[PDB]
This record gives C-alpha cells, structure tokens and sequence, in this order.
RNA sequence: CGCGGGGUGGAGCAGCCUGGUAGCUCGUCGGGCUCAUAACCCGAAGAUCGUCGGUUCAAAUCCGGCCCCCGCAACCA
C-alpha cells in the first residue's frame, strides 16, 4: 500500500536546436484521445510556462525497467489493483532560434535540471547547438539528460550512431555523466524509453529564494504612436522575462542603462529611475514579472523614448560604482582549446600587442581594446557606458575582420 | 473645415514630468475644447521627430488657426509657470 | 484606430528638429617591398538615394499612393 505525498518541488523543461523534439516532449504524456490532444496550444509564441500537474505513475505487477506512464494504470500487463503515483510536477519549456535563443536562459526560470533532447536526424554542429553548449553549459544545469530524438526508420545503425560523437563530446570535460536516451516522439512509438532513461537527477543541493539576482527584459511592441491623438497613454508599459530567483511584486526601481543625450566628444548613456505601477502577465496582468513572451512592465513613456528596436540588445543590471564613465577592466580569460569562427577549422592568431576585440557584457556588444598582455589575463577598455555587478560573469568576446565579427572565446572580469 | 500647418517643438524638464503631465491633466487642461463650439477632437502627434503636429478640427475654418494658436499658448503659459519650453527653432 | 529594422556606393549604418559638404569598419585594375605579408604603404575607380506627383532658388532629407527583403533579433556549422 502506498499513499504518502512528499516533496513535489523543482520542475524540469526541455530545449535545444530548433525542432529537436521539445514541444512534443513537454506534452509527451497528457491526455488520451477525446479532446485534450495532440501537442502545444493554440498560440505558438513563447508563453504559458507550466503544463501544471503531470501524472507520473506505475504499477505493481508489471515490471519496473520498461514501465512508467501518465494514462491510468496499464492495459499492457493487465488490470487488477490500483496503481501507484510518483509525484506532482509541471513541465516547462522555452523556444530558441537565431532570434530566440536567449529565451533559453529565461525559460530556465521554472526549469531546474532540464532534460536535454539532442538530435538524430540533424548532425551535431548547428549554430544554436554548440551555441547551446557554450552558452547554457554555465547556467548551472548539469542535470541535462541527453535524449536523441527525431529518428523514424533507416538502416537501424542510426541509434548507436547518434551515441558515438556524443560519447566523444562530454565527460572528458565539465558536465559529468549525462544519460543519452533513444526515442521517437514523432510517432509516440518508444516513449517509455525516454522515462526509463530520464528518471535520474543531478547532485548539488540548492535553496528556494531571497538572494541578489537580476532579470533581463524582453520583447514587446511599441504601442500606437500619438498619430491618433495624444491619448492612449498609460505610459507605454513594456516588459521582460526572469532568469534567476526573485522576491515580490517590486521590479523596476531603476532603469539601468539609459539615453545617450549626446554631450560633446564622450557621450555617456544616462539611466532613468522609477517605481513600478503595472507588470503585465498576459491578456490581464500580474503582481510579479512572469517570463516567456510579451509582458508589459510599467514604464512611463511618450511614444518616443521606447526606441522600438532602434536601440537593440535590451540591458538590465543592478546598482553601479556610480560614475557615468567608469573604465577599469581586468579580465582573467580562458577561451578554448582551438579558435571557433565560421565553419572554418583553421587556427587564428594568439595574443599580440594592442589588438581590438569585442568585449560584450550582457545585451550590449561594446568596443573593447585588449591591450596589456599579462599572459593569460588581459586588460580591456570599453566605450559605451555599462555596469557589471559581480566578479562571477561570462564575457562574450569577438574578433574584427572587415566590418564582420567572429566569437573567439571567453573570459571573466574580476572586481 | 480646414486642416492646418500646426507643427511645434515642446520640451519638459523633470523626470516626474512624464506623470506631471497627467497631474496637470487632472488640474490644468479643461474647457479649452469648449472655448469654441462644434469641433471634433484634439490631438498631439509626432512628426517622426521630437516635433509634434497638433490638431484642432471643426467646421469653422478660420478659427482653426486662432484655436491652434491658443493651444500653443497653453504650453507657453505653462512654460511661464511649469518651466515648459514649447520652442521649436 | 496593435505590425516592428529597413533601404544615406556591391557587407553593418544615431540619414527622417536642425529646409541644398557626403564615410568609421567592404570588395578591386596601375607602382608595390635590394626577405615571405590575410598588418598595410597611394582611398585611382564611379555619383539614378528603389516608382511617383506635388512643395521647390535645388532636392540626399517631407504628406500620401507603389513597394522587394528580415519579421517576435545576442554568448549567431
Ligand atoms: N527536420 C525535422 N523536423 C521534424 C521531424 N519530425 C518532426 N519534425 C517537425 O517538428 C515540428 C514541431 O516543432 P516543435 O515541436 O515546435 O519544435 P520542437 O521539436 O519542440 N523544438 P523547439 O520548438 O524548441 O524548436 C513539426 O512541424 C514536425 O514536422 C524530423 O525528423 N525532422
Ligand atoms: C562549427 O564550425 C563547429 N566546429 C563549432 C563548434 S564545435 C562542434
């Protein structure tokens, strides 16, 4: 007899390179046939974090290795006595593409220890695949459990095939053992193999909330320009999506950074500070700021300043060392074994005197001057004003060839 | 029934100014519409720049300019009070 | 009255408040180095701002009607 109920926290999502079998995974076990069927929802835009409560259950008679499921009991091993439940959990997810990759991080909000679905049909290098590894890999989810999806029928060598290169990839580096699971989400054939591979979870213990994080803002439209009438001004609320932990209703006390406002030779970008009136959750709003797609946080704006994508790369940090031009930059780097540009595999030059590289902190990419060669550390000056919070950080670093750009590796600044 | 040129450049200094406009909406702006009779609406709309073409629409043609001018004068008076510079070039 | 970047020499552009000089980072023939040059020495080159009417002392810059692209844009084989 089992009916205890204990510790149903820590939800888990699935992301990857575009159409890697994510949506079908978050919907993988839901309904039967009548109504409540297929996948996703009526709106394909990023939205609706949780799938809420997910049935995860098993039987007694039928054996453990090959058996776990949502739909009541099992008609495969027969029906005699009531089945046993596992736990109460949601299923989250986030989109990504050339444009939408960022959502990954924020989509990891309700997603702790996401389950990872790699490809089978598509080959390993893809822009947002390695982008997925070198970006997401630092987010703190080692609970990623690799699941090869997207394979229907071929000469059956395909399975172990998708196992090979992955066997070469991880485990010889950061991110210790990650389970790799063969499945077809396509045809609903072979799902039990995805649960029998996924049941494991990562080691590190963590807490609930009350810390010092920073959310980043996201997409929203710039509401009707004054052309009708000066009316239709609620301020033009615009809003973002959270990544790390939180507290309460309070969101924006400070808009960091802010407008150039010109001023002679050296121009500083000056921030604007306000308390929160709005915070849109959806068709109707919320008290706190919910991640996903279009959200609208109270910002009082005549339809000018909002800069509908005139100034891209929405940037948000907290506090500052307080001076509109503050430049001292000491970075201990790492980079990579070899350099990674466009498709090319040939090496690119090491450290030379006064070379220029992209020092990009957050959603800004700022001109930076690698200058002093410290050996494996460097000093890199910036132009446009920006504020880092702590030594912990990941600097995105690129290379200059004829108006073009190539990302060459990583480093971290130490304050 | 004549549309007008009506394009000026306004500026307001304070950060609360964004809301202060609604404060003095609750206080200042009233009755200017009914200063005359038989109009449609009142509007302030950008030239795609910090310049705004405004609008006052009615059947009586000439008064347009008159009224138009008055609306400008508002910010002017507001300027003589609230530090609001309606000045274009 | 919910559509968003745009197109100011063949890659990115704060051009449309400052009504009529025009490139930061591209590609090329002619000289190139009594040491190899993707680091550059000589920016030679050629001006329809994509249709348009109007306004016009002229149009790179406007209201509208025509638009071919990317659209929900950062750790981009
Ligand atoms: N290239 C490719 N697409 C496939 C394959 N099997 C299914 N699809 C497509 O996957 C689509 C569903 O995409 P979607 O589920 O939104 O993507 P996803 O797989 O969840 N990942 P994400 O949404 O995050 O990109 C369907 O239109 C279906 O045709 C396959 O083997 N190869
Ligand atoms: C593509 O060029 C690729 N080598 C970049 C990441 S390594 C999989």
């Amino acid at each position: 007899m089992a009916w205890p109920k204990v510790q149903p926290e820590v939800n888990i999502g699935v992301v990857g390179h575009v159409d890697h079998g994510k949506t079908t995974l978050v919907q993988a076990i839901t309904g039967i046939w009548t109504s409540k069927h297929s996948e996703e929802l009526k709106r394909g835009m990023t939205i609706k974090l949780g799938y809420a409560e997910t049935n995860i259950g098993v039987c007694e008679s039928c054996k453990k290795p090959e058996a776990y499921v949502t739909e009541p009991s099992c008609k495969s091993c027969g029906s005699d006595d009531e089945p046993k439940f596992l736990r109460r959990i949601s299923f989250i997810d986030a989109p990504g593409h050339e444009v939408l990759m960022a959502t990954m991080l924020s989509g990891a909000a309700l997603m702790d220890g996401a389950i990872l679905v790699v490809a089978a049909n598509e080959p390993f290098p893809q822009p947002q695949t390695r982008e997925h590894f070198v970006a997401l890999g630092i987010i703190g989810v080692k609970n990623l459990i690799i699941v090869q999806n997207k394979v229907d029928v071929v000469s059956k060598e395909e399975a172990l095939s998708q196992y090979r290169q992955i066997k070469q990839f991880t485990k010889g580096t950061w991110a210790e053992n990650v389970p790799i699971i063969p499945v077809s989400a396509l045809h609903k054939i072979n799902i039990d193999s995805l649960i029998e591979g996924i049941e494991e979870y990562i080691k590190t213990p963590y807490r609930d909330l009350s810390q010092k994080p920073v959310m980043l803002v996201i997409r929203s439209f710039d509401v009707n320009k004054p052309g009708t009438q000066f009316n239709e001004l609620k301020g033009g609320v615009i809003g973002g999506s959270i990544i790390q932990g939180l507290f309460k209703v309070d969101q924006e006390i400070k808009v960091l950074p802010g407008l150039r406002v010109e001023k002679q030779g050296k121009v500083s970008y000056e921030p604007i500070f306000t308390k929160i009136s709005s915070i849109r959750f959806g068709d109707e709003e919320f008290k706190e700021a919910k991640p996903g797609g279009l959200v609208a946080i109270g910002t009082y704006l005549d339809p000018s300043l909002t800069k509908a994508d005139n100034l891209l790369g929405s940037i948000i940090t907290l506090a500052d060392a307080e001076v509109p031009v503050l430049w001292n930059i000491r970075i201990k780097y790492n980079l990579l074994e070899r350099v990674v540009g466009a498709k090319e595999m040939l090496k690119v030059d090491p450290i030379r005197a006064k070379e220029t590289l992209m020092l990009s902190v957050g959603s800004s990419t700022t001109l930076g001057i690698v200058t002093s060669v410290k050996k494996d550390e460097i000093e890199v000056e910036l132009r446009r004003p920006v504020a880092v919070w702590s030594n912990n950080i990941r600097t995105v670093i690129s290379r200059q060839i004829a108006g073009r750009w190539r990302m060459i590796g990583w480093g971290l600044v130490e304050i | 029934k004549v549309k007008m040129s009506g394009l000026i450049t306004v500026r307001t200094n304070e950060p609360l100014g964004v809301e202060k406009i609604k404060e003095v909406i609750s206080k200042a702006l009233e009755n200017i519409e009914q200063d005359y009779e038989s109009l449609l609406n009142i509007k302030i709309y950008t030239i795609g720049a910090p310049r705004y073409r405004v609008d006052v629409v009615g059947t009586n043609p000439k008064e347009a300019s008159e009224a138009l001018n008055q609306i400008i004068s508002n910010l002017i008076k507001i300027g003589k009070e609230e530090n609001v510079d309606i000045s274009v070039v």
